[PDB]
Order: structure tokens, then C-alpha cells, then sequence
């Protein structure tokens, strides 16, 4: 097999799109609330949140047949979405020597405590950690880590979402694309694929228990205004 | 309202 | 004349409020976003103001009636004079040498040019240091300074007050200790009285132009998302 | 609604 220069502007396009949203030298989180090491480490952590959800917001911008849906399913993507692909373009920086991410120097490198020093417990930092491991042990090409991150953005299987077939014919098209890149670039990677389609169920799962910790949080003003207002609109439970 | 998403959608 | 046991005592809560919520030493100016030197000091000021905000609330709980007071009416007098009195305490880092307000380090001296670039303009900025000139030149003692700040708050022709005979009761009381504490206290200070109630004219006037440039900045989400939810909330239309 | 200013004013 071969893929074709549809399928592979596909990939041109998301690679791109990434390039540009994800900065490898993370230069602007010298711009945060510093880290503090109750709750020290959340205005560090909201401030990386709400930094990491306008890169998202960037990069769905560039997903070809996004910009073209509505705004109110854009909005519905993005804010069912949004917490699974921080959770996935993270891994760019986790390291599986130190079980933290990484990002520059000892003041930007996160390890589970001080998670929890943003209010999260072991419910949610343990699978988060156990799914971070996985995906860092699938050795993805950029392609796949990328095209992973759109499919995950266009599941029409999300609340508020009203132009479902549409949506299901950019995913299909994106899983498409997956599945022969896989296929003819991947070598060894016959099971990769499945892998990959298990590690978004695994994201739905980690998205549930977020939004009850989020809640836990969200719910008391001390710690609610600690957060971003992008971090409040974009978690909120608005429709 | 979404009004930041709005201006951050262009 | 002599002042009253009663009287003593509202000074002496109202300088312990103060130094209990000023905090002289500016140590938690390092935990807000870094000053930048478009809107590049907008996110560091932000969190000054946010910080101020929270300092004002601290200081209006321990105003003998203030507590007393109904929720509502708590939050009409905040609601209105807050930026009066984040722009009066102001007072204590404002330098007559450097034009500036001078908060420990370099990083944390500002001057009039900051502020611009954090989107204010000198139809607010030229009033403004102007009335922190005069205000500096009074040479108030802290006992004034501190019964100013309370009779700003206790204002009873604010938008939202629902009790106005209490509050003007509370702010008269407030009004009597001041003139006999600048009659018998203050040596030299038979025209002081007067220049302190012209102050809080100007106050009036810093805060319309505050609320009418505060509106330009919160009616472009790309600038209000920089700014802090309790900000948003306090210099919110919100009734 | 002023959910903070609430809260800080106990
Ligand atoms: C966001 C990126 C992308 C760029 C870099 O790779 C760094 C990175 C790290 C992400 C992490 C490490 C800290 C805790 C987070 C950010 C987790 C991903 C999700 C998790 C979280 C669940 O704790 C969110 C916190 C939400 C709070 C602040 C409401
Ligand atoms: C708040 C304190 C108290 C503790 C210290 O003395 C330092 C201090 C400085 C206050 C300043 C210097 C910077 C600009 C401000 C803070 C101005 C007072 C008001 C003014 C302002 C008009 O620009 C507000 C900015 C509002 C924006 C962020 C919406």
C-alpha cells in the first residue's frame, strides 16, 4: 500500500498546525505565577492550563474542516476535549526516567506531588501517570501523536455537539489516514492502531475523573480564584 | 457566553 | 479638647486593621505573574490589584459596623470604592523623588509609563499621580491615613446601598474622631480637614475615568482573560 | 452572584 497526497496533506497540515502551537523550548512558562513548593502549586498549574488551552485552541484552528463547522459545535469540541489533549500533547515532555514532565529547568519539571499540591489526588494522578507511561512507550511518530490529538478533538461523541455527521466524516477521514500511515510508515506496528484507539477511551476516562476533581475545586471561591478566567470558561459547565 | 472562545475562535 | 475612650479605640482598630493587612515588606509581590517591560505589565498588575482587593476586603472586615453591616451593602460599598481605596493605600510606596511607587526591588517600581502598559492612558495617569503628589505632601499621620481609608469605604452616596442612614451614621462617627484627632493631635493642621475631604472628591473623579477605561479594557476578551476572576467580579456591572 | 466576595466576606 501507499497513501495518497489527500491523506498526505492530511498529515502536512497537523504537523504544521503543531509546530506552531507547541513551543519546545517552553520560553513563556517563565511568565506563569511561579511553582510553589495549601494549594501552592495551583497558580503555577492554572497558569499552565489556561497557556496550554489557547495552544490548543490554536492548533484546532488548523485542523482542515474545523474552522469550517459552526461555532457552537467548535465550542462544544474544545470544551468536552480540551483537558484529553493537554493530557496528550503533555507527553511531548514526560520523561519516563524521572516519571515527571519536563520542561527546561528544575522550577518547570512537574512530578506527581506536585499535582497534588493543585488539589488533585491519587484517583486521577495515578491512571494519568499509568496513561502517560503507555503512550510514551508507543514510540509515535510525530504524525501519529498529531494525527491522535485531531482525532481525539473531532469525536462527535460529545455534549453539546449538533453537526454529528459531519464531525464523524473529519474523524473517519483522520482515522483513515492513522491506519495506512501505520500501515505503510510504521515499521512493526500492526497493533499500534488498536493501541492507539484504546489510549482515547483511556482519555474519556481520565476526562470523567477530572471534571469530579475540577468540580471539588470549582466549588470553593478560595481556590476557584486561583484559576484563569479562560481556565473557568473553558471547564465550565456553561452551554 | 463563551466570550474569550469566541474571540480566541476569530 | 481631649478625645473620647471611644474614639481612641476606633483608631486603634482601625491602624491594627491596617498593619495587620499592608504588609510593608511587599513579600508576596514575587508570587504574581512577572512585570514586563502590547499591554506586556498588564498580567503583574492584575495580580496587585487582585491581591489589593483581597487586602481592602481584610481591612473593611475589621471596620467596627462594617461586619454588621447586610451582605449586600458589604459588597455595594466594595463594589464602588475599592479602586478609591487601593488608590489611597497606594499612598505608602509613592515616592515624591521618583515619581513612582516603589515596592522593595526594581522589578517592583512603578512608574508612570507601566501603567500605560497595562492599557491606561494619562487622561487617568496625569489626575492620578497628581493626587498621589498631594496626597504625599499632607503628610498625614497613620491615624489619618487609616481613618481616611474608612470613611472613603463608609461613603453612603454609592450605587447599591440599601442602608444609607446606618452608613452615614458610621461614617459621621468616623468623620468626628478625624477632626479631633487633627484638632488635638495634629500640630499645625487647622486646614488639613478640608484638604482630606477634597481628596476624596478627587477620589470620585480618579474612579470615574478608572471605570471608564477598566470598560475599554474588559470589552476585549483578549485582555480581560488576563485578568483575575476576582478582579472581573469587583469591577464587574454585576448587581 | 459575587460567589468570591462572599466567600472572603465570610
Ligand atoms: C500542559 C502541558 C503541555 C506542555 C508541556 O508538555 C507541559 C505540560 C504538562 C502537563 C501536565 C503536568 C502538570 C499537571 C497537568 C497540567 C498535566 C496534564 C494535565 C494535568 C492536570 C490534570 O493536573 C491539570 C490541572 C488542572 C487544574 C489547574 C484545574
Ligand atoms: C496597589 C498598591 C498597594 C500596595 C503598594 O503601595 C503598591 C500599590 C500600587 C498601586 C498602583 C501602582 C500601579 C498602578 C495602580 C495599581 C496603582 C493604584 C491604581 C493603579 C491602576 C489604576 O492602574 C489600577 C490598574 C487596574 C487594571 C489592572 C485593571
Amino acid at each position: 500500500h501507499m497513501l495518497s497526497d489527500e491523506q498526505m496533506q492530511i498529515i502536512n497540515s497537523l504537523v504544521e498546525a503543531h509546530h506552531k502551537t507547541y513551543d519546545d523550548s517552553y520560553s513563556d512558562f517563565v511568565r506563569f505565577r511561579p511553582p510553589v513548593r495549601r494549594l501552592s502549586m495551583l497558580p503555577h498549574l492554572a497558569d499552565l492550563v489556561s497557556y496550554s488551552i489557547q495552544k490548543v485552541i490554536g492548533f484546532a484552528k488548523m485542523i482542515p474542516g474545523f474552522r469550517d463547522l459552526t461555532a457552537e459545535d467548535q465550542i462544544a469540541l474544545l470544551k468536552s476535549s480540551a483537558i484529553e489533549i493537554i493530557m496528550l500533547r503533555s507527553n511531548q515532555s514526560f520523561s519516563l526516567e524521572d516519571m515527571s514532565w519536563s520542561c527546561g529547568g528544575p522550577d518547570f519539571k512537574y512530578c506527581i506531588n506536585d499535582v497534588t499540591k493543585a488539589g488533585h489526588t491519587l484517583e486521577l494522578l495515578e491512571p494519568l501517570v499509568k496513561f502517560q507511561v503507555g503512550l510514551k512507550k508507543l514510540k509515535l511518530h510525530e504524525e501519529e501523536h498529531v494525527l491522535l490529538m485531531a482525532i481525539c478533538l473531532l469525536s462527535p461523541d460529545r455534549p453539546g455537539v449538533q453537526d454529528h455527521v459531519r464531525i464523524e466524516a473529519l474523524q473517519d477521514r483522520l482515522c483513515d489516514v492513522l491506519q495506512a500511515y501505520i500501515r505503510i510508515q510504521h515499521p512493526g506496528g500492526r497493533l499500534l492502531y488498536a493501541k492507539m484507539i484504546q489510549k482515547l477511551a483511556d482519555l474519556r476516562s481520565l476526562n470523567e475523573e477530572h471534571s469530579k476533581q475540577y468540580r471539588s475545586l470549582s466549588f470553593q471561591p478560595e481556590h476557584s480564584m486561583q484559576l484563569t478566567p479562560l481556565v473557568l470558561e473553558v471547564f465550565g459547565s456553561e452551554v | 457566553r463563551h466570550k474569550i472562545l469566541h474571540r480566541l475562535l476569530q
